[PDB]
Parts: structure tokens; sequence; C-alpha cells
């Protein structure tokens, strides 16, 4: 603990994204929004707009 | 084990000359070293750190040859009050903070 | 800065030797410095006993660790040393010093205390 | 590039021959393997 900031430990995590000519298996939460009924809304279910 | 060996046990020189104390570590790791001065009846005084850095208040005549396994403290111009016992100190992994056997500097 | 030692000057054999070092030139709660104890028998070399950090923990010698402990008190700005089962080989002068360990192996005692002589005899 | 497997499971009481009847094969899984296929072979279990 008695070191300078340059010598103190730092935990590093590197996120790399492997994008091949293969199906994506990781996607974003896609901004899960609440359901609204009995009101004219612009809906999108699983990409179906 | 990283064993510390200072040399010589006693050093006989007169004021005006230059003294060369040797502090060799075992055949082992290499990094920094500290040199301290201790006069009779006084607590040891820090002379040099990080294998050559004069402590706060050390005259320019003190220097350190901070190099591999072997280290060397050099006193350019021996003043009358520069004759005391000199200890070199390392900080290895195990044992931590090893001290040298000490070099006694006296007036020939 | 200055460090002053305090404690009984006599310890009977096979008993605990207690010492307390009080500093006043600075702060022990600083996160840049250790506070250590270094002893030397009369006419012998220096022997680092142990160094303590402000939080609680400390590290000691690989020979005296069984019968040694260190404590700290930021409120009183002082750190203490206990040496259990003191033999006749502990007859020595004990200094308390200020330690600076910046990189890995750089560990020097910046300012020493005058030290107190504890002679262990019956 | 999609290998689509449809499957259907039925209890057939006929002892021999391909049954006569209708049954729709639901999709089982689509795998975008994206490889070229020109032959295949079946694998059977061996009872020791």
């Amino acid at each position: 603990p008695t070191y300078g900031v340059g010598y103190q430990p730092y935990r590093v995590v590197v996120l790399s994204f492997e994008l091949l000519h293969a199906p994506a298996t990781v996607c974003g939460p896609k901004k899960s929004t609440n359901l609204v009924k009995n009101k004219c809304v612009n809906f999108n279910f699983n990409g179906l707009t | 084990e990283i064993v510390m060996t200072q040399s010589p046990a006693t050093l006989s020189l007169s004021p005006g000359e230059r003294a060369t104390l040797s502090c060799r570590t075992s055949q082992s790791v290499t990094s920094y070293l500290a040199w301290y001065q201790q006069r009779p009846g006084q607590a040891p005084r820090l002379l040099i750190y990080d294998a050559s850095d004069r402590a706060t208040g050390i005259p320019a005549r003190f220097s350190g040859s901070g190099s591999g396994t072997d280290f060397t403290l050099t006193i350019s111009n021996l003043e009358p009050e520069d004759f005391a016992v000199y200890y070199c100190q390392l900080r290895s992994n195990w044992p931590p903070i090893t001290f040298g056997q000490g070099t006694r500097l006296e007036t020939k | 800065v200055q460090l002053v030692e305090s404690g009984p000057g006599l310890v009977k054999p096979s008993e605990t030797l207690s010492l307390t070092c009080t500093v006043s030139g600075g702060s022990i709660s600083s996160s840049s410095h250790y506070w250590g104890w270094i002893r030397q028998p009369p006419g012998k070399g220096l022997e680092w006993i142990g160094s303590i950090y402000y939080s609680e923990s400390a590290y000691y010698n690989p020979s005296l660790k069984s019968r040694v402990t260190m404590s700290i008190d930021t409120s009183k700005n002082q750190f203490s040393l206990k040496l259990n089962s003191v033999t006749a080989a502990d007859t020595a002068v004990y200094y308390c010093a200020r330690v600076t360990e910046p990189r890995w192996t750089s560990c020097y005692f910046d300012y020493w205390g005058q030290g107190t002589l504890v002679t262990v005899s019956s | 590039g999609y290998f689509k497997i449809y499957s259907k499971h039925t209890p057939i009481n006929l002892v021999r021959g391909l049954p006569q009847g209708f049954s729709a094969l639901e999709p089982l899984v689509d795998l975008p393997i994206g490889i070229n296929i020109t032959r295949f072979q079946t694998l059977h279990i061996s009872y020791l």
C-alpha cells in the first residue's frame, strides 16, 4: 500500500468481440421495454415491427 | 538464501584519501541497496538509498556504485568525522530486510 | 521528524519484553510509510525485527516471528512491540525507525530514533 | 448455409414396411453450419 499510484496494482479486463462468418451468439438486451395494451403503439416483437 | 557479505571488516585510511566499501549479495537477484553510517553511541544514519541516492543532508563526497550483485560505497574525501561503522541493507523476498556485517572505518 | 522509545529497561528471562515508540514530527496514519523496529546487541550488527503499517498488519523477521508481535495506535500516534519468551540473547539497543518502501526492493529507514537499551538478566 | 433438421416421432404398430399415412415434420433445429454436403452415412448402436 505504500507505493505510488504508478506502482499500485490495477485490475484490467479486456473485452474482445469475435465476429466470424458464423451466427452471432451474443446480443444486447435490446432495451427491454414494458408492455402496453389497449393503446395505439409502435410495437416491435423479436424484430417484427 | 540471499546472504549479505560486506568487505572489509576493518578499513584503515587517513583523512584526505578515498574509501571503498564493498557489499556483495549472494549469487542471486539484483536490485537496490541502502548504505547507513553509525558512530559510537548513535543510531545508524541513512547515507544512500536506491543503490545510489544521497539521503537528505549527505555531502557530495559520498557515492554509491549501484550495479549488479556487488555494490560499492565510495567516500571521496575522508573528513575527520567520517570514520564510523557502515552497514549495507537489502530487502529481498526472503529473508526481508537483510543487514550487512558492517565495515569499521578507522584512522591509520 | 523524531521517534522516542519507552519501556522498562530490564526484562527477566522467559518473559515478554514490551516497548512503545512515540513519534512526533508527522503522522503514523500516513499511507506512504512503515514503522519498524531494529535491534543490535552491544558490539554487534543491526537486526531488523519487524515493520508495521497503519491499518493493522505487519511483517517480521523469519527467526523471531514465533515470539514477536507488533501493535499500532493512531490515536496516540505510536506503535508498540512485544517480544515473548525473552532469552539472554535479546540484550540489545532497540531503535524505532521510519521506513519508505516505494517500488519493490527499495526499503530504507529514513529517520531513526535514538533507541533504548534493554538488558535481559535475572 | 443453413442445415435445417425437421423431426417427427410416432408410435407405429406395423411390423414391416413404410407406413401409409400423413404426418407433418415439425422443425427441430436450424444450424447455420455453412458447409457443402454431397453425401452422408447413418450410424447404429452395437449391443455387446
